[PDB]
RNA sequence: CCCAUAGUAGGCCUAAAAGCAGCCACCAAUUAAGAAAGCGUUCAAGCUCAACACCCACUACCUAAAAAAUCCCAAACAUAUAA
RNA sequence: CUCGAUGUUGGAUCAGGACAUCCCGAUGGUGCAGCCGCUAUUAAAGGUUCGUUUGUUCAACGAUUAAAGUCCUACGUGAUCU
């Protein structure tokens, strides 16, 4: 049982992916990069 | 493929998924609850 | 449809509170920017590839040094999302003909002009 | 000594002559000939029109994007005419009757050979369109119940509102952004291609800010 | 480990980078004499000069730049004096 | 007193900065003693050589 | 297999004009 | 939770309409109780609700499921300082 | 996916499994007096007929039965048969 029709990752029906703590973590240090790439181009 | 307008709630990008997870709202949360306080 | 991307120019006006945050000087603004790759161009449009070639940026973790200058601005613009820029500091100012062989770019962003490889007496 | 207070006062309204809600048509009187596109948009992102109480002080609000064929207009009406208090009440359409023409092909046949023929009319709303407003010498809590019997029924998520009320959501909605402590918003990252993320998004999401995904309304999001 | 507490302390997040542990010379003679200098230090240290160089190049070309608009800018004040010198006035003014 | 009022860890006190300094200069003093009397047998080293 | 009809729109396929 | 008398079955229409099929009014007795909000009766009776009195209920006012075919499916764990 | 072949209906043989239960068990409701029923919860251990016509699956009909259940298994099963 718990079968996903036909390929995992594509089509209409998929198998959820959940976002982990780690993940989260991940993008926000490179949204702190960004940021702080904005302002030394600001001057 | 699927398009833009759909019945069903269509799966998002994993890298949209992260995004909105990283937006959530966050409310204002006091330091001392306001009920334990006169 | 997918296209690059106008940056509103609101982006890059630095509030008062910015510069606590990061300390820069609006009225002495840094003239060297210290530009770092950190994020592949595999799966960006092929316009972002085009300026990271043209930026030297094609290894990553590798310093380069770009004039602050709108032009220049304009391409690390188009590529904000792939590198890190810090300004070049000069603690003890431009490296002369002598000292041009004992210069070490820091972690800091500080440029020295002596390597002397031997701790601090102090 | 139970402590009583002022009853609100109807003195000044003043009931239409035709209190309940006409008759909506399945089909437009005159057949349309030229058959269109999809045109999914059309029930895509916030409403522009009929946004704001005209007549009424009591309606009931979309939360959602969806189409309204005649089977919808026969259940609002039925059911607000039947449950409504013709002498004290009425309500007035604040949606046009369908327009839009839907195509079917004949049952079986494969893909290709032209578009279907034309088979029913139906009205696009999108969120926050007011469908149906009521007035009259009325509280919210005497309609507030037969309107969202009314708004479960719909194919499109919707509650019933009040000026008051209506309001009040805004304000909150309003508040939540102002006082939200979280440094990163959809809105600055979409906008700014922070990270390149406009390779993952819409045009559409630079005014949609992550409130809309498709033809669904998400409220919690700021 | 401890990259990001390195880059605390002003050190290459990479203890295999700038610093005695990886520049300094691994042996020499035992006599005393001194080993000849490595070749991965020799392309670092020329690695170096090229940068500091450039860094010079472009703070020079920066310089002469803002020296030569501010050149232009004062010869352009300059000319609109000029132009304003002519014949003396004469009609109903006289 | 709960489960939770203090941290599950014991409380650790560092010794005084001034005292301890002074300790420090007796440990050093004490294994500087044994090399000069020669007061070991074989030596190891960690060595970092070519990376 | 059912029979399909046809579509009843001819023409249109003129190319740019650049 | 507690408790409910009365002009009066208001008139009208109706075979009958008595708070409660419809139409009009919706005034008044008692400190307090709608010419009646929900049931009920062929019509009435009958049971509640809004009243008084008593007196700290000291109310949340956001909603809410599951079924398939060979055999569930890593093992486990709420507690030691973000790395 | 397979045409340098994955044999194509119904039946026979042997059946494996699901429960959305036809019968048997245990319960709630009923416009449940009783006898019979109707509806819902729980239950898959065990059981679920023989014949006339039709290649038929079905369907009709005769006689029964506590009941003659609904489905999946390459419309289960032809290197077992027809
Ligand atoms: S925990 Fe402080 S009032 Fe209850
Ligand atoms: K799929
Ligand atoms: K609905
Ligand atoms: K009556
Ligand atoms: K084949
Ligand atoms: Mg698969
Ligand atoms: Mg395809
Ligand atoms: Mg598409
Ligand atoms: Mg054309
Ligand atoms: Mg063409
Ligand atoms: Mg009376
Ligand atoms: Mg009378
Ligand atoms: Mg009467
Ligand atoms: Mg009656
Ligand atoms: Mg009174
Ligand atoms: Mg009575
Ligand atoms: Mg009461
Ligand atoms: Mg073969
Ligand atoms: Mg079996
Ligand atoms: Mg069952
Ligand atoms: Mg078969
Ligand atoms: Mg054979
Ligand atoms: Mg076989």
């Amino acid at each position: 049982r718990g079968r996903i029709p036909g390929r995992q990752w594509i089509g209409k029906h998929r198998r959820p992916r959940f976002v982990s703590l780690r993940a989260k973590q991940n993008m926000i240090r490179r949204l702190e990069i960004e940021a702080e790439n904005h302002y030394w181009l600001s001057m | 493929g699927s398009k833009a307008v759909t019945r069903h709630r269509r799966v998002m990008h994993f890298q949209r998924q992260k995004l909105m997870a990283v937006t959530e709202y966050i409310p204002p949360k006091p330091a001392i609850h306001p009920s334990c306080l006169p | 449809k997918f296209t690059r991307s106008r940056i509103p120019e609101k982006v890059f006006q630095a509030s008062p509170e910015d510069h606590e945050k990061y300390g820069g000087d609006p009225q002495n603004p840094h003239k060297l920017h210290i530009v770092t790759r950190i994020k592949s161009t595999r799966r960006r449009p092929y316009w972002e590839k085009d300026i990271i070639k043209m930026l030297g940026l094609e290894k990553a973790h590798t310093p380069q040094v770009h004039k602050n200058i709108p032009s220049v601005n304009a391409k690390l613009k188009v590529v904000k999302h792939l590198i890190r820029i810090k300004p070049l500091k000069l603690p003890q100012g431009l490296p002369a003909e002598e000292n041009m062989s004992n210069t070490c770019l820091k972690s800091t962003g500080e440029l020295v002009v002596q390597w002397h490889l031997k701790p601090v007496e102090q | 000594v139970k402590t009583l207070l002022p009853v609100p006062s109807f003195e000044d309204v003043s009931i239409p002559e035709k209190p309940k809600l006409r008759f909506i048509e399945r089909a437009p009187l005159v057949p349309k000939v030229r058959r269109e596109p999809k045109n999914l948009s059309d029930i895509r992102g916030p409403s522009t029109e009929a946004t704001e109480f005209t007549e009424g002080n009591f309606a009931i609000l979309a939360l959602g994007g969806g189409y309204l064929h005649w089977g919808h207009f026969e259940m609002m009406r039925l059911t607000i005419n039947r449950s409504m208090d013709p002498k004290n009440m009425f309500a007035i359409w604040r949606v046009p009757a369908p327009f839009k023409p839907i195509t079917r092909k004949s049952v079986g046949h494969r893909m290709g050979g032209g578009k279907g023929a034309i088979d029913h009319y139906v009205t696009p709303v999108k969120a926050g369109r007011l469908v149906v407003e009521m007035g009259g010498r009325c509280e919210f809590e005497e309609v507030q119940g037969f309107l969202d019997q009314v708004a479960h029924k719909l194919p499109f998520a919707a509650k019933a509102v009040s000026r008051g009320t209506l309001e009040k959501m805004r304000k909150d909605q309003e508040e939540r952004e102002r006082n939200n402590q979280n440094p990163w918003t959809f809105e600055r990252i979409a906008t700014a291609n922070m990270l390149g993320i406009r390779k993952v998004l819409s045009p559409y999401d630079l005014t949609h800010k992550g409130k809309y995904w498709g033809k669904f309304y998400m409220p919690k999001r700021v | 480990a401890g990259g990001q507490w390195r880059l605390q302390q002003g050190l290459a997040a990479n203890p295999s980078g700038y610093g005695p542990l990886t520049e300094l010379p691994d042996w020499s003679y035992a006599d005393g004499r001194p080993a000849p200098p490595m070749k991965g230090q020799l392309r670092r240290k020329a690695e170096r000069e090229t940068f500091a160089r450039r860094v010079v190049l472009l703070s020079q070309e920066m310089d002469a730049g803002l020296q030569a608009w501010q050149l232009r800018q004062q010869k352009l004040q300059e000319e609109q004096r000029k132009q304003e010198n002519a014949l003396k006035p004469k009609g109903a003014s006289l | 007193k709960t489960s939770l009022s203090s941290p599950p860890w014991p409380e650790v006190v560092l010794p005084d900065p001034v005292e301890e300094t002074r300790h420090h200069a007796e440990v050093v003093k004490k294994v500087n003693e044994m090399i000069v009397t020669g007061q070991y047998g074989r030596l190891f080293a960690v060595v970092h050589f070519a990376s | 297999k059912k029979s399909g009809g046809s579509s009843k729109n001819l023409g249109g396929k003129s190319s740019g004009r650049r």
